[PDB]
């Protein structure tokens, strides 16, 4: 939960520096949002609306705690 | 700790379990390097696939490094190398050994896991276009595994 | 990356106690002040400034998957797969070197029947001895 | 440990002093061998003056540390 | 030849040094890259904290050598 010190470019991640990424999934759009901490990862299906969008990162992120 | 990298190389050159060759490189047995085989019935059957191991120098007490050097086509593999798996990350116990992430690594190449994926483009290939999954997992095992 | 735990070679420069005296001051004075600091420290500074005892629990901040190992050490199994013994072999700028976590722990093997106290002295050693002037003086400067 | 203090022109005295120690209770101790109120003493170590709210392990001194007494 | 200087748990800088250049030299060079000026750098190797009058032959240097470099705590 805590940024890097210099800032976001300053993310790391197992191998080193890694910046926050965003990838495509084409999976059913019922899929929640997943991530691998690994490397900054999100893999993000691409819901239509705006309001499906939030309600499902809500959920992912609730469900992670 | 340097004792228990012995005793995991020693097991390794005595019978290796998986079907890989792997051994400390550079006189430093920190750093080793791996080559991995094509499983049959897969279309990278007939590849070897390079490897690069990091041993932290609290091994066993933390798990090793591992990355792809062999470019290849995996929904779970990087296209950089790099790798998921947990018994390398949340899951890794001193029991664990080298010989045991190495069959890992073969079994998760032989049964690919498109449920999470580290590039979804390949996951759905796989999953919904096993033609395609299988041509350019060929095409890049030839040009790049051999 | 973002927290931080004292270092234990500070002892290369003569001065290290006094300004670590000194972070405490400022760390005091900051809380005075009412201007947060984006700098952390490790679970065993916070349990030691507040007086709590420090065991594995902070290790498992400094050292998550270490810890995980450490207490599956100590009861998931029955370890003696490591011929480790009571000692720490540590590289202090190219010069290597070994502590002793007990008299004698250079020779005595680590088994299960000493590995309860084992992970007590190495838990000990890596919190609280390994840092003790130091902590000490940033917590005089902090009180 | 102890530490050495030396005058211009006097000999040298010996007092026994830990790093917690402030530099007032130096002063207290130099007063009480020679009888020199803290405030007529002035104590320099590396060419850097000492000041009272402070302690020994603030300037880094250190076991048969010398400090000169200006008055 | 060649040599090699590392922080705590910073980057690695290279540096082209001999063995007869005093560790001023080595210091000047290290300068040039970080901009730590001579009199705050501390270089320290095989555990033995170095001197600017003596140079690398005097410490035995070789090729693809590792020295650690620290911040100068000032007292004052």
């Amino acid at each position: 939960s805590k940024v890097p010190l210099n800032g976001f470019k300053e993310l790391s991640g197992v191998n080193g520096v890694c910046k926050f990424s965003i990838h495509r999934d084409f999976g059913s759009s019922e899929r929640l949002p997943s991530s691998h901490t690994c490397f900054n990862q999100l893999n993000l299906p691409p819901y239509e609306s705006y309001e499906t969008l939030r309600g499902s990162l809500l959920l992912a992120i609730n469900e992670g705690h | 700790a340097l004792k228990r990298i012995h005793k995991e190389l020693n097991d390794l050159a005595r019978d290796p379990p998986a079907q890989c060759s792997a051994g400390p490189v550079g006189d430093d047995m920190f750093h080793w390097q791996a080559t991995i085989m094509g499983p049959n019935d897969s279309p990278y059957q007939g590849g070897v696939f390079f490897l690069t191991i990091h041993f932290p120098t609290d091994y066993p007490f933390k798990p090793p490094k591992v990355a792809f050097t062999t470019r290849i086509y995996h929904p779970n593999i990087n296209s950089n190398g790099s790798i998921c798996l947990d018994i390398l990350r949340s899951q890794w116990s001193p029991a664990l050994t080298i010989s045991k992430v190495l069959l890992s690594i073969c079994s998760l190449l032989c049964d690919p896991n498109p449920d999470d994926p580290l590039v979804p483009e390949i996951a759905r290939i796989y999953k919904t276009d096993r033609e395609k999954y299988n041509r350019i997992a060929r095409e890049w095992t030839q040009k790049y595994a051999m | 990356k973002t927290t931080f735990h004292p270092n234990r070679t500070s002892g290369i420069n003569p001065e290290h106690l006094s300004f670590f005296k000194f972070i405490g001051m400022i760390i005091g004075k900051a809380i005075r002040d009412q201007c947060f600091l984006d700098c952390h420290f490790s679970r065993e500074v916070y349990k030691n400034i507040l007086g709590r005892p420090v065991s594995l629990k902070d290790m498992e901040s400094l050292d998550p998957d270490y810890y995980k190992s450490l207490v599956w050490i100590l009861e998931n199994d029955i370890t003696d797969i490591i011929e480790e013994t009571f000692s720490v072999e540590t590289d202090d700028y190219g010069e290597h070197k070994v502590i002793n976590l007990i008299e004698g722990g250079k020779d005595i093997i680590v088994t299960e029947a000493n590995k309860q106290d084992y992970v007590k002295k190495v838990v000990e050693y890596k919190l609280q001895t390994s840092v003790k002037e130091q902590m000490d003086n940033f917590l005089v400067g902090f009180y | 440990m102890q530490i050495f203090v030396k005058t211009l022109t006097g000999k040298t005295i010996t007092l026994e002093v830990e790093p917690s120690d402030t530099i007032e209770n130096v002063k207290a101790k130099i007063q009480d061998k020679e009888g020199i109120p803290p405030d007529q003493q002035r104590l320099i170590f590396a060419g850097k003056q000492l000041e009272d709210g402070r302690t020994l392990s603030d300037y880094n001194i250190q076991k048969e540390s010398t400090l000169h007494l200006v008055l």
